[PDB]
């Protein structure tokens, strides 16, 4: 939860290299996860095989995370309008286009484009209003 | 579905063991007894919501008692205040602490 | 040293766990479950518990027996592993040994260590009780009271009990 | 505290004899000698290759009857209590169930063997 | 969660002596005439799974069919309203014991509350 | 297995789910989960397979691996607390650990693994035994501990449960393991309610209850297993695949079906607290299961696939054991939305 | 929280009863039938307050007795007792059957100089009445004021005001 | 928490850790169900003696015998894969998937 303070402290639009490093560590340990149940799930040949396989899965992630946050701040400060949920769908594009590249695949480019970049901009609207993916029991 | 067939039937199944403060062979108290009474007496009827807060000094006082983490934490500072002292050689242990009196029967 | 007998025996099950978990050939991982039943029977017996610590070690005893039987039966290998004949195991072995030594020394010089609880370094003699049981053994009195106060508890495990010679009669016709 | 000398004492009286035992005589070992027995003439296979156990069942009830050999050894204390009625029913009832299970087991061929 | 802690509620009774306040359920209640309904379309499926003609066959079983969901279904009615008057009749208490947290509103007609206008053009 | 042996054993598991459900003391629920452990694995392998044996030994790991770690979570709140009672649980660790053993006897996603493989290994009918009357224990400790409950862990468990149990069914051909995945999926429903409000748990439980006794049974009626197995039924007896139709078509949640009551009251109780992703995220992942359910009705029903010429001696025969329960299970999975109302009885 | 209010060394300080164990229960019969009354207002005292602090004056009263009734042993069967605890000690477990002619002798000397008779068995294990002056403690355990209780059964019950009112059923 | 209590969790999880890391043998898994099952009776038993909840000294023996009710289990189960399969590896439990 440490990661996800640390990407919500730095101001939107601010200090854009700090929030890059956020989204980079935060897309990090998402790949380090999935790496994980990956090993355990599908097994690697070896010891080799599956560093190069947590190796693929944590960098592919870490450069979506720093994809995103990169553009995102940079386009919050150029535009200058730091609330707009289109920053977030344009971080969101970028790394659907990373994931793209990293699987050098086009059409896995631009699905995760629109989606990735759909699910960003929805996850910003989230934050302005107040949106909870988790509910505290209220009644 | 927590069928409350032991109330219904007046049949004490397994409440006998679910408290420390109940009924023991032989009149044994529990090591937090007095405790664990006041605790249940403050938080009965008021339901699990308003206990949780309204308690909450007998539920504190109450494990206090069980875990004594507190008081292990204040013996361990005494201690090494204790030790820092012997150490800077401006503290003596007494003699009757050392072994130099006869204890208290 | 004797100040902290219960320490060490703590340690010895730990190493124990680790040698029976790093899974060597059954026979081996048998020997670790030995010892740490007997390991554990003195911390019990440290605290006030041996007819607990004595019960453990009994049933334990004779558990790890027909253990034994079944491996040399089924659990067989040719060359029976043993913490230093893989890798693997010895992997496991010595990253379990070096967990212990860690939270060991840990725990031991820092004043209260938290890995996932608080605890605090104080020798266990702390936490005893200043009180008097008289003519009695609390731990014999509570567990007799099974007979006096838990006759749901002796039905329950009694029922089990004949069910699992039933269930293990099942099991094994093998049709 | 003297429990723990006593088991020190004995074992180290039977360490300091197997170490008299493996270094006071002389040795000439060569592989023959070492070579494992099998009355005379060398052995087929391994005695590491699995041994059938006819009595699987017999141990697993084994088990579950030490179990009961536990839940049994307090009654020396409980016939102390003031319920000695409540006491004997439950004592009872425990022992019927082993023999219950005992006779299940017998009477199912369960402590025969193969 | 919520009813299940009631003060007072005796354990495992289906109809507590205070629902007998309330008016039974009418035996022309629709919802019971729905159960009975329930009850005919399962003796047709019992026919036509054994087989034997759908709407003809076992009369006795499709009227036991009929009697046990109308009867089952008549005590789920009173059930249902007891819980539902009881939670109207907790739900009033709670707000006189509590009118702080239920305050009156001062009433104002529409000449004196300002809507803005959204002309639709 | 002789019969009254079998007897005895469905007796013993249900009585280990009475104790999980009468008793105040932890120590009592652990020995009703221990005791419907003891008394399921045989009844597991009342047929002698080695796939029987396969699945009996992966439930009782898994099963033996959930029953230590609910032991541990129940020592720790001793430790912490000093308190036997089913009640708040005192310690944050202690629930963490209760709620993994929980739903891994539950099969809550991600210890979803063992529910397609055991189902399918074991009989139709220990399968109807193993996913409808298994589950009622967990849920019912679950519930008397929901205000202990992390919400997080429980709804994150839910949606990955359905989303895994809607995935995975896409890609069965086997009866049994569709139905584990459904059971899977449904089961996150469940859960999903829990922290909000029980009663809704409980009617969803109901409602999937009825609904999977009445598939199970069907299927044995059928004496189905595979798609292609069921797809000749349409030639022997129509009438049951027609009502397995309208039973997956409920299923699905398919408004007026009576499957939809359960996610409706579901959606309403979660937007009540401001809920409104989840549910939106659930319905709309519950299609896949629909489409499976689909599929397989397209196959027995609502398409004539070829069948065997063998089937004419069947023709003859009359089938000659009768499942007292099932048109009651039917009507009440299909036809009980009107009634919807009636959820303040278990209220 | 607060300052816990331990006595002080002086005011604990009193004359101590320095004989063994074996010696104590030689004469323990004869000593409860004897010493019962401060003995058992100090155990009253100790049972009602729960602290040991409250009832020192009580446990100074108790060893006083004690050392009265040493005191008129010494001064009228001292040689007896002597013997009679010599033998008691020689045995581990202190076990009186061991030692029943020089209990006799002792109890003999005790009832012809003193006139103390020995209670019967099953006499020092019954509760007795003790008439004290000391005020029953209002709150032993300290415990603070208890929460009040939920308000409760208001009155009768009368049909919900429109049904179920669940979304669009009328009933 | 004294630190014996520490070390009694850690040979928990360490026997936890044993058993959902299978290697080829069913027996060593077993081994570590019964040794999670050692763990809970001596972390139990110390609380209970140091509480001095008398009518709790029985709760161990309770669940030493459902211990050994699962070992019996688990043993008998092994048998059976054995008899079918000639091994106890857990390799060979692999018809059911998914």
């Amino acid at each position: 939860k440490t990661l996800l303070h640390k990407y919500s402290d730095i101001p939107e639009g601010t200090e854009c290299h700090r929030k890059a490093y956020a989204s980079t560590s935060i897309g990090g340990a998402t790949g380090l996860i999935v790496s994980a149940y990956s090993i355990a799930l599908k097994p690697p040949a070896s010891f080799l095989e599956g560093v190069a396989r947590t190796g693929r899965y944590t960098f592919t992630s870490a450069a979506i995370g720093a994809i995103f946050g990169l553009t995102s701040c940079i386009s919050a400060q150029v535009r200058e309008k730091p609330d707009d949920p289109l920053n977030y769908f344009i971080g969101g594009c970028a790394g659907g286009l990373t994931l793209g590249a990293r699987t050098r695949s086009y059409g896995i480019g631009a699905a995760a484009c629109a989606y990735m970049g759909l699910t960003a901009a929805l996850v910003k609207m989230g934050q302005l209003e107040g949106w909870q993916v988790f509910a505290e029991p209220k009644v | 579905p927590f069928f409350d067939v032991q109330k219904r039937l007046g049949l004490d199944l397994d409440r006998w063991m679910t408290i420390q403060s109940a009924e023991q062979p032989h009149k044994i108290p529990g090591r937090c007894h007095a405790f664990e009474k006041e605790w249940i007496e403050c938080a009965h009827g008021i339901g699990g919501i308003r206990a949780e807060k309204e308690c909450k000094i007998e539920f504190d006082d109450f494990v206090e008692c069980l875990l004594r983490q507190k008081t292990m934490k204040r013996l361990s500072a005494i201690k090494r205040q204790r030790d820092k002292l012997i150490k800077e050689g401006k503290y003596t242990p007494p003699p009757h602490h050392l072994g130099k009196e006869d204890p208290r029967p | 040293m004797t100040m902290y007998i219960a320490f060490i025996l703590s340690t010895i099950f730990v190493i124990g766990f680790v040698g029976f978990s790093s899974k060597p050939s059954p026979i081996y991982g048998g020997l670790g479950l030995i010892v740490s039943g007997g390991v554990g029977c003195g911390i019990v017996l440290n605290f006030g518990g041996s007819f607990l610590g004595l019960m453990v070690f009994l049933i334990y005893l004779g558990g790890m027996l027909v253990v034994f039987g079944y491996t040399t039966a089924m659990a067989t290998e040719m060359y029976p592993e043993v913490w230093v004949s893989n890798k693997t195991v010895f992997g496991a072995f010595v990253s379990g040994l070096m967990m212990e030594f860690c939270m060991v020394y840990y725990a031991l010089k820092e004043e209260e260590v938290e890995i996932i609880f608080k605890f605090n370094g104080l020798g266990d003699w702390v936490i005893y009780d200043t009180g008097d049981s008289g003519f009695f053994s609390e731990e014999a009195m509570g567990i007799a009271a099974l007979y006096s106060y838990g006759t749901w508890l002796v039905i329950v495990t009694g029922w089990s009990l004949l069910i699992g010679v039933v269930v293990i009669m099942e099991i094994t016709r093998g049709n | 505290m003297n429990i723990m000398l006593t088991l020190l004492t004995n074992v180290t009286l039977a360490s300091l004899l197997v170490l008299i035992a493996f270094w006071l005589p002389q040795l000439n070992a060569y592989s023959e000698k070492t070579s494992p027995y099998e009355c005379g003439f060398d052995p087929m296979g391994s005695a590491r290759l699995p041994f059938s156990m006819k009595f699987f069942l017999v141990a697993i009830t084994f088990l579950l009857f030490d179990l009961e050999i536990a839940l049994l050894l307090p009654l020396p204390w409980a016939s102390q209590t003031n319920n000695l009625k409540t006491m004997l029913t439950m004592a009872l009832f425990l022992l019927i169930l082993l023999a219950a299970s005992l006779a299940y087991e017998w009477t199912q061929k369960g402590l025969e063997w193969a | 969660t919520m009813m299940s802690g009631r003060p007072g509620r005796v354990p495992l009774q289906f109809l507590p002596n205070e629902a007998r306040s309330l008016p039974p359920p009418k035996l022309t209640d629709p919802r019971l005439v729905y159960m009975g309904f329930l009850g005919y379309c399962s003796g047709l499926i019992d026919n036509a799974i054994r087989r034997r003609p759908v709407v003809s066959a076992g009369l006795h079983r499709q009227l036991l069919y009929v009697t046990s969901f109308v009867f089952f279904g008549y005590y789920l009615l009173k059930r249902q309203d007891y819980m539902y008057a009881l939670r109207d009749h907790d739900m009033f208490a709670y707000v006189k014991s509590h009118p702080e947290d239920f305050p009156e509103k001062d009433k104002k007609t529409y000449g004196e509350i300002l809507e803005e206008f959204h002309p639709v053009r | 297995m002789n019969p009254i042996i079998y007897t005895t054993l469905i007796m013993t598991v249900m009585s280990g789910t009475m104790l999980v459900m009468i008793s105040s003391h932890w120590l009592l629920i652990w020995i009703g989960f221990e005791m419907n452990l003891l008394a399921m694995i045989p009844v597991l392998m009342k047929n002698f397979n080695p796939r029987a044996t396969e699945a009996a030994t992966k439930y009782f790991l898994t099963q033996a691996t959930a029953s230590m770690m609910l032991m541990m979570a129940i020592i720790i709140n001793l430790l912490y607390s000093g308190q036997w009672t089913i009640t708040k649980m005192f310690n944050p660790v202690a629930m963490t650990m209760m709620t993994m053993a929980l739903a891994m006897k539950l099969g809550l996603s991600p210890f979803h693994f063992w529910v397609p493989e055991v189902t399918q290994g074991i009989s139709l009918q220990a399968g109807l035994l193993l996913l409808t009357w298994q589950k009622l224990a967990p849920l019912s400790v679950l519930c008397q501990i929901s205000q202990s409950i992390n919400p997080n862990l429980m709804l994150t468990m839910a949606m990955l449960s359905i989303l895994i149990g809607g995935w995975g069914g896409l890609n069965q051909t086997q009866l049994r393991k569709i139905m584990a995945y459904s059971s899977i999926a449904h089961m996150g429903w469940m859960t999903a309610v829990l922290p909000y409000n029980t009663t809704m748990t409980i009617l969803n439980l109901l409602i999937y209850i009825t609904m999977t006794l009445a598939m199970f049974m069907l299927l044995i009626h059928s004496s189905a297993t595979t798609t292609l197995s069921l797809s000749h039924t349409w030639n022997k007896m129509p009438v049951i695949t027609s009502l397995m139709m309208v039973t997956l078509l409920s299923m699905g949640g398919l408004p007026p079906l009576s499957g939809f009551m359960p996610k409706w009251m579901i959606i309403q109780e979660m937007t009540k607290n401001e809920s409104i992703i989840m549910p939106t995220l659930m319905a709309m992942t519950a299609l896949l299961n629909l489409y499976f359910y689909m599929r397989l009705a397209y196959s027995s029903s609502l398409t004539m696939f070829p069948s065997t010429n063998n089937m004419k001696m069947k023709w003859q025969f009359e089938h000659t054991k009768q499942m007292k329960l099932l048109p009651t299970m039917i009507v009440l999975s299909t036809l009980v939305l009107p009634m919807t109302p009636a959820l303040s009885s278990l209220n | 929280p607060g300052i816990v209010e331990l006595p002080t060394l002086e005011d604990l300080k009193v004359q101590e009863v320095k004989v063994s164990s074996s010696v104590l229960k030689a004469a323990a019969h004869h000593y409860g039938a004897q010493c019962d009354k401060p003995n058992k207002e100090f155990m009253l005292c100790r049972w009602e307050e729960k602290d040991p602090r409250r009832c020192l004056e009580e446990g100074k009263l108790v060893n006083q007795c004690a050392l009265d009734f040493f005191r008129q042993i010494k001064r009228h069967c001292a040689e007896p007792f002597t013997e009679y605890w010599t033998c008691i000690d020689y045995s581990g477990l202190q076990l009186f059957r061991h030692c029943r002619k020089q209990q006799a002798k002792f109890d003999e000397c005790v009832l012809d100089k003193l006139g103390w008779v020995r209670p019967d068995l099953g006499e020092l294990s019954k509760v007795t009445k003790v008439k004290t002056d000391r005020p029953l403690p209002e709150n032993p355990y300290h415990s603070r004021a208890r929460p009040e209780p939920n308000p409760e059964a208001e009155g009768d019950l009368k049909p919900a005001k429109h049904g179920s009112r669940l979304f669009f059923w009328t009933m | 928490m004294p630190l014996v209590y520490m070390n009694i969790i850690m040979a928990f999880a360490i026997a936890l850790a044993g058993l959902l890391m299978y290697r080829s043998h069913l027996m060593s898994s077993l081994l570590c169900l019964e040794g999670m099952m050692l763990s809970l009776f001596i972390m139990s038993t110390l609380i209970i003696l140091n509480t001095h909840f008398t009518l709790a000294n029985m709760m161990p023996i309770i669940l030493l015998v459902f211990a050994a009710c699962e070992a019996a289990l688990g043993l008998s189960l092994l048998v059976m894969v054995s008899n079918t399969y000639g091994t106890d590896y857990v390799q060979n439990l692999n018809l059911l998937q998914c």
